[PDB]
C-alpha cells in the first residue's frame, strides 16, 4: 500500500553548556534508517538499517555534509528567533523541523511535506499545494516574507515532487524483505479480578508492523470509547509494536464484551472475547 | 513556553518469562522540552549500561525516547523506571508489572 | 535522501 519518507530534526540551545544539539533520524514508514548526532564523538550519519549499508561513500559523505550544513543554519536561526521573539539569550530553545513525502501502492507522489516549530509551538509549515506557506505568528511572518522572496517553495516542491519520491521507491524496493512485510498482531485477552464486584478485560497487541492499528472494546455491542482505557502505541525494540486496550467490567458480565482488532497485517479484523 | 509532561511506559520486550533473558524498556513520550532524565532500575538501584533511541517527535511535535536494557526477570527482582523532567516536581518512579 | 539547500528563516 501506501508509504511514507520523514526526516526529523531537533535543535536545542545550552546556553553556557557550549553550542546548540543537533539530533536528525529519517524514516521510511516505521521504520528508522538513518541517525545524526551533533555530540557524537566523530559527527557522521549512520546507517540504521541494513538496506541502507549498500549506499556507498558518495551517498554517506553527500548526506553528512547536509546534516552539518543544516545544524549550522539551525544554530543561526535560533540566534534570528531571539530577536523576532524579544527573549534573552540566557535560556534554552528548541527548533523542529520536518519533511518528507508520501507515495501511493503505484509510486506516485500523495503529499509532500515541510514544516517548523519553535519551542513546541507550530511555526511555519509549507501548504499541501508546496507552494504557499502558513506562518502561526508576525514573527513566523517575518520568514514568509524571506522564502516568499528567496522562492523556497519552489526548490522544496522539485525536490519533494522528485527526489524524495524517487529515493523513497529505491529503498522500498531494497528493502522490500521489511518494509514490504506486514506483521499482524499476535492477541489475547487477559482477565484481572480487582475485587468482588469488578475486573479488568485487557486486549493486547503485539509484535505487529507497521506501528498503525486500532484496539476497541465494546459492551453488548456498543463501542466504549468514553470507558476505555488505551495505552500509546510502544515499540518493543525489535521493529515491531505493542499496545493495549483496558475496560473495567462488572463480574459475570465479562462475556458481554468484545475486543475488535484492525490492522494491515490481517486479511480480516479480529474479534476476541475472554475465556473464562 | 509550553510544558508536556512525559507519559511513561515500563514493560518487556518478550512475555517475562523467569529464567529466560529479556529486554526491559522504559519508553517515555509526549514530552516538551527534550531535557528528560530516566534511568533503570533493579530492587532500587540504577542499572549500568542502559541504552537510548534517538531523539524523535511525533506530529505534535511531543518528544519519544526508548530506554532499553537487556535482563533476566525472576519472581523476587523488583524492576522500575525512574524519570525526571522540568514539569516534575520530583522523580517519577513507575514500577514493572509483568501485565502492562 | 536529504534536501540541501541552505535557507535561514
Amino acid at each position: 500500500g501506501s508509504h511514507s519518507m520523514r526526516y526529523f530534526h531537533t535543535s536545542v540551545s545550552r546556553p553556557g553548556r557550549g553550542e546548540p544539539r543537533f539530533i536528525t533520524v529519517g524514516y521510511v514508514d516505521d521504520t528508522l534508517f538513518v541517525r545524526f548526532d551533533s555530540d557524537a564523538a566523530s559527527p557522521r550519519e549512520e546507517p540504521r538499517a541494513p538496506w541502507i549499508e549498500q549506499e556507498g561513500p558518495e551517498y554517506w559523505d553527500r548526506e553528512t555534509q547536509i546534516c552539518k550544513a543544516k545544524a549550522q543554519t539551525d544554530r543561526e536561526d535560533l540566534r534570528t528567533l531571539l530577536r523576532y521573539y524579544n527573549q534573552s539569550e540566557a535560556g534554552s530553545h528548541t527548533l523542529q523541523n520536518m519533511y518528507g513525502c508520501d507515495v501511493g501502492p503505484d509510486g506516485r507522489l500523495l503529499r509532500g511535506y515541510h514544516q517548523d516549530a519553535y519551542d513546541g509551538k507550530d511555526y511555519i509549515a509549507l501548504n499541501e499545494d508546496l507552494s504557499s506557506w502558513t506562518a502561526a505568528d508576525t514573527a513566523a511572518q517575518i520568514t514568509q516574507r524571506k522564502w516568499e522572496a528567496a522562492r523556497v517553495a519552489e526548490q522544496l516542491r522539485a525536490y519533494l515532487e522528485g527526489e524524495c519520491v524517487e529515493w523513497l521507491r529505491r529503498y522500498l524496493e531494497n528493502g522490500k524483505e521489511t518494509l514490504q512485510r506486514a506483521d499482524p498482531p499476535k492477541t489475547h485477552v487477559t482477565h484481572h479480578p480487582i475485587s468482588d464486584h469488578e475486573a479488568t478485560l485487557r486486549c493486547w497487541a503485539l509484535g505487529f508492523y507497521p506501528a498503525e492499528i486500532t484496539l476497541t472494546w465494546q459492551r453488548d455491542g456498543e463501542d466504549q470509547t468514553q470507558d476505555t482505557e488505551l495505552v500509546e502505541t510502544r515499540p518493543a525494540g525489535d521493529r515491531t509494536f505493542q499496545k493495549w486496550a483496558a475496560v473495567v467490567v462488572p463480574s459475570g458480565e465479562e462475556q458481554r464484551y468484545t475486543c475488535h482488532v484492525q490492522h494491515e497485517g490481517l486479511p480480516k479484523p479480529l474479534t476476541l472475547r475472554w475465556e473464562p | 513556553m509550553i510544558q508536556r509532561t512525559p507519559k511513561i511506559q515500563v514493560y518487556s520486550r518478550h512475555p517475562a518469562e523467569n529464567g529466560k533473558s529479556n529486554f526491559l524498556n522504559c519508553y517515555v513520550s509526549g514530552f516538551h522540552p527534550s531535557d528528560i532524565e530516566v534511568d533503570l532500575l533493579k530492587n532500587g538501584e540504577r542499572i549500568e549500561k542502559v541504552e537510548h533511541s534517538d531523539l524523535s517527535f511525533s506530529k505534535d511535535w511531543s518528544f519519544y525516547l526508548l530506554y532499553y536494557t537487556e535482563f533476566t526477570p525472576t519472581e523476587k527482582d523488583e524492576y522500575a523506571c525512574r524519570v525526571n523532567h522540568v514539569t516534575l516536581s520530583q522523580p517519577k518512579i513507575v514500577k514493572w508489572d509483568r501485565d502492562m | 535522501s536529504r534536501y540541501w539547500a541552505i535557507r535561514t528563516r
